[PDB]
């Protein structure tokens, strides 16, 4: 039902943002819902610092939570086991929020490269604000000259990245495209 | 050493033993290696896995 | 040694180029003159020595499919999966195979470069997903999530 | 994709900008609509990719011209 | 299935056994032969018969069967195919399936001497409507687009290889497009069409140019803008419905496309391709599915609608997606039907209730009268089995998956009768994945254990030659000693078509009333026209088809 569309929804952001064995880690957490560290080692036949990682990005990214599964073996050894356990509903939390915040940021570059904002001197090596811009305009002068080079500015911030943004923006949509309703999929039941 | 010189040589250190160990047959024959392991390569069938690993076969 | 010969002569078939004769097989290696590599070439399946005149022809995971290996994938479901090399060793080239069955079709891990791609046998469903740029890549990770709280 | 077929779309667009005054529609005919589709695949295929590409600014030039047509 | 060439026999896959033949013999590959001598292209050297000798008269007196057919052609070195597709003009009876008279892509041979004046006879027309919906249906998935961008970026070098080797070939049928829909060589062929048309016989279709694209090299500049737009209209956000009209509007303001000429690339893609002498058709392949698709966009609306699920619900939240179609009023090709037809009689025995078939249809009948079964023994027990050994209400409406609630009950059921019984069981489950589940989940328990010693149990599989090889042993194993048990789906293949006699089948088993709910919500979509065209709501339309597919199996 819904919760296995939960367990499909973390593989949107393991397949697509990270690499093609992050899901191998993800895998084993959905193979073996009490998933041992020691085993998943094992199970794609990576040692244990490659392994290491790779939990973190799911532990981190609230998709999974490595549980310390403590257990008394026969020999009365230190036994501990990282048993990386699905979060579901917590997952959900961290893919909800990180699609909030990237279309916005996308957006900013391009309304910065809409209202130019400073200035600059490229002969001086300087660059103005407008008020330091209109302190050696002269009433005889157009354009404000310098105090190093007494020579006119270039404004800041124009509008030739402004398209450069709009691609990001667009491409942002359509790769998140199949994250945002596989979300509000999950959360018409909120479980 | 010969190819058909490695050919009879190996295999008769095959016959002693073709299931041994790849370190251990190299000392058997101490040579310029490529020659011994040439003739492992087309006068046995490599076996990486198993009890007998690294051990030639046919 | 009977195997030593034998296996000259019969590597002498598939390096020749050539159906050469029966006996001018033995002579070209000029110490071969035993029966049994005769009778290992008849008793040999790769070298053709049919019931006709002297003739020298060349010729464990036995899923050499991407078809095969996809059904391997989806045998060890929720199982462990072999890395790479009983996979290769019953179907030559792998990597290309592993390629062409992409989008968690042949749902490896490519370990290393020099390692000639040490995969992993696992079974993923869409698998790719490559579209994302690796700036939403730097733009997804990049947020600090609350706690539990 | 094939970026040579990328500028297809400038060179069709040009047409689609500045020589919108070519007769393929307003005209009614669909003789008249035809051939102007033939010339049309004449002008902006050649400007296309540009294998041929030595007529095709000749016409830009009257694509240009098409585009005084529509402002004068 | 009347191919006898050992060539071309060796496939399995009707369709490279259907292109092997048609290039074996084609409008355009068979010439190369004939004109000069090579081994690219052979002879089906049975269609060269029949094109010498066959075609001069009629099959002499033998009014020939599937078995008998098959068995006079192959001594004669005539294939039978070749003489009943010719035959429509000069069988008395003719004899085909549904698809032949509805499916527009073969159904471009009807004869109206033999479609004028005739009686039609539709035998098990219970399921009519549904065979309709798939008429005008179509997905599509990522993989497929890679093909498509394969076959785009494949034909571009085709077209542009061939135009060296002959470009005034390649403008000879540019001007076969000014002139009209090139009526002469497209139509008046014996072989050369192969591009299918999805659209209605060539009466929803203009004749008029398709715009500006004549050009080989401007055709590869609107094909590659629209497979860009697509596929950002294949990674659609979710299930989003617009009438398909105003789907080539957005496609309009995107790729400057108009609604007529879009409605023309059937025809252009057999002009174009003809011209090519094209060799490899691997990745071609999705060019004749994708530009069927353009042929429904630009010519169906506002009776369906269009939908992009980004995944599969069984397989959610992947990067699987589907450009979903499919057929919401079927009638648009039921009534061309009785358009053109005379005599017309409907006949099924499993059709329960008799009453929404002409309002579902649109269709007239006259004789609205109903048979029962009238009989001096009662040779049959239709059951309500809603308690069982529990006296537990049992269905599969409530998951699709198993449970020891419920499990335990059915298993019950099947070995108890497994005891008593005679030869011959047929069961159908309402759906293949539920049964997967349902078998395997049986094995973990020893309830098919006294199962496994009462009789012989063969089970239906997706490959059709299997599940006929596990049919024709089933049948033996009833009409022989032991008894035998046999397992199928109710929306299986084994329903269609299939009968059971005295020993084949004796006690037929139920799990349930089939319910199609369990795919996504393409069937919702479908749904909803039915409750506002029509006056047949969800509730209506789920049980009594489902009886009838219950009914179907019965019988
Ligand atoms: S010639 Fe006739 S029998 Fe032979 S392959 Fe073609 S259709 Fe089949
Ligand atoms: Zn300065």
């Amino acid at each position: 039902p819904i919760d296995d569309i939960v367990k499909n929804l973390l593989k949107f952001v393991v397949r697509g943002f990270y690499g093609g064995s992050f899901v191998l880690v993800l895998d084993a957490i959905l193979f073996h819902s009490v998933l041992a560290e020691d085993d998943l080692k094992q199970l794609l036949s990576i040692n244990k610092t490659e392994l290491g990682p790779l939990i973190a990005r799911l532990r981190s990214d609230r998709l999974i939570s490595i549980h310390k599964q403590r257990e008394y073996p026969p020999n009365s050894k230190s036994v501990e086991r990282v048993y990386y356990y699905v979060k579901y509903p917590h997952a959900i939390d961290a893919i909800k929020w990180k699609v909030h915040q990237v279309v916005q940021r996308l957006k900013d570059d391009l309304d910065k490269n809409s209202e130019p904002n400073g200035y600059m001197c490229p002969i001086c090596l300087t660059k103005y604000t407008q008020l330091e811009a209109v302190q050696l305009l002269n009433f005889d002068r157009t354009e404000f000259l310098c105090s190093l080079c007494d020579e006119p500015l270039v404004e800041d911030d124009s509008g030739k990245k402004n398209k450069e943004k709009q691609d990001k923006l667009n491409r942002l949509m359509d790769q998140i495209q199949p994250i945002i309703d596989s979300l509000k999929k999950i959360d018409d039941s909120r479980i | 050493m010969p190819k058909k010189e490695i050919l009879d040589y190996l295999f008769k250190l095959f016959d002693e033993y073709d299931y041994w160990s790849l370190k251990g047959l190299k000392e058997r024959t101490r040579q310029p290696e490529a020659h011994l392991k040439e003739c492992l390569d087309k006068v046995a069938t490599l076996v990486k896995k198993g009890p007998y690993a690294f051990k030639y076969t046919l | 040694h009977d195997s030593s010969k034998l296996l000259w002569a019969t590597e002498y078939i598939q390096k020749k180029g050539k159906p050469v004769l029966v006996n001018e097989l033995l002579d070209y290696l000029s110490m071969k003159k035993d029966d049994k590599v005769i009778e290992l070439l008849k008793k040999l399946d790769r070298i053709e020595f049919d019931p006709k005149k002297g003739t020298f022809k060349y010729l464990t995971y036995d899923v050499h499919s991407p078809s095969e290996l996809l059904k391997l994938l989806r045998s060890q479901v929720t199982f462990k999966g072999i890395s790479c090399k009983d996979l290769k060793d019953g179907w030559p080239q792998c990597d290309e195979t592993i390629n062409q069955l992409e989008e968690d079709s042949k749902i490896l891990v490519l370990r290393t470069k020099k390692d000639k791609t040490p995969r992993y046998v696992w079974y993923n469903s869409g698998g790719n997903l490559k579209c994302i740029d690796e700036e939403f890549v730097k733009m997804w990770e990049n947020v600090q999530l609350p706690q539990f709280a | 994709d094939d970026v040579e077929v990328e500028k297809e779309v400038d060179i069709r667009k040009r047409v689609f900008n500045v020589f919108n005054k070519t007769i393929d529609d307003f005209n009614g005919d669909l003789v008249e609509y035809n051939k102007y589709l033939e010339e049309v695949e004449d002008i902006i295929y050649k400007l296309d990719h540009g294998i041929d590409v030595a007529k095709t600014e000749e016409k830009l030039r009257t694509y240009e011209e098409l585009n005084k047509q529509l402002i004068m | 299935n009347l191919c006898l060439h050992p060539e071309v026999s060796k496939e399995r896959k009707g369709t490279v056994v259907d292109e092997k033949c048609r290039r074996m013999t084609n409008g355009q590959a068979k010439r190369k032969l004939e004109e000069d001598p090579e081994a690219n292209v052979e002879l089906c050297e049975y269609h060269e018969n029949l094109y010498n000798i066959e075609v001069e008269d009629y099959l002499p007196k033998g009014v020939f069967s599937f078995e008998k057919l098959l068995k006079y052609c192959e001594e004669k070195t005539l294939c039978p195919y070749f003489i009943v597709r010719r035959m429509i003009s000069l069988c008395n009876i003719i004899i085909y399936s549904y698809h032949y008279l509805l499916d527009p892509k073969i159904a471009e041979r009807v004869s109206n001497e033999v479609s004028k004046d005739s009686i039609v006879i539709f035998d098990e027309a219970h399921n009519i409507d549904n065979v309709c919906i798939e008429s005008l249906s179509l997905d599509l998935t990522t993989d497929a687009l890679r093909r498509a961008t394969r076959g785009a970026n494949a034909l571009d070098e085709r077209i542009s290889e061939v135009r060296k080797v002959d470009s005034q070939k390649l403008q000879d049928e540019y001007e076969k497009l000014v002139q009209g829909l090139h009526s002469a060589d497209i139509l008046t062929d014996q072989e050369e069409p192969f591009v299918e048309t999805p659209v209605l016989p060539q009466d929803l279709l203009t004749e008029a140019i398709p715009g500006n694209i004549r050009r080989a090299e401007h055709f590869v500049s609107f094909l590659k803008r629209l497979i860009e737009y697509l596929k950002t209209r294949m990674k659609v956000l979710h299930v989003i419905s617009e009438t398909p009209k105003s789907f080539l509007q957005h496609l309009k303001q995107l790729t400057f496309i108009e609604r007529k000429p879009l409605r023309f690339c059937s025809e252009r893609l057999s002009l174009l391709v003809r011209t090519l002498e094209v060799t490899e058709v691997e990745d071609f392949t999705a060019l004749k599915d994708i530009a069927t698709f353009a042929t429904l966009i630009s010519t169906y609306e506002e009776g369906f609608l269009l939908i992009i699920e980004p995944y599969e619900i069984e397989n959610a939240a992947v990067p699987n997606p589907i450009m979903r179609f499919t057929c919401l009023d079927a009638s648009i090709a039921i009534k061309p039907v009785f358009e053109r037809f005379s005599s017309v009689i409907i006949t099924s025995g499993t059709i329960s209730p008799l009453d929404m078939y002409p309002r579902m249809l649109n269709f007239k009948t006259v004789l609205q009268k109903s048979y029962a079964m009238t009989l001096a023994k009662k040779s049959f027990l239709p059951m309500i089995i809603t308690k069982g050994s529990d006296q537990v209400a049992i269905s599969s409406r409530f998951e699709i998956r198993n449970d020891p609630s419920i499990v335990r009950n059915y298993g019950s059921m099947l070995v108890e009768f497994a005891k008593i019984t005679p030869d011959g069981m047929v069961v159908f489950f309402p759906s293949y994945l539920y049964m997967e589940s349902i078998v395997s989940m049986w094995q973990t328990m020893g309830i098919l254990d006294e199962v496994w010693k009462h009789k012989l149990i063969l089970v239906e599989t997706p490959d059709a030659q299997e599940t006929s090889l596990a049919l024709e042993t089933y049948r033996k194993a009833c009409s022989n000693g032991r008894g035998a048990i046999l397992l199928s789906v109710a929306r299986g293949k084994v329903s269609e078509g299939i009968d059971f006699d005295h020993q084949y089948g004796r006690t037929v088993l139920m799990i349930g009333i089939p319910f199609q709910y369990t795919e996504s919500r393409i069937l919702k979509a479908r749904l909803e026209f039915m409750r506002e065209n029509y006056r047949i709501r969800e509730n209506d339309f789920l049980s009594f088809d489902a009886m009838r597919h219950a009914a179907q199996c019965l019988g």
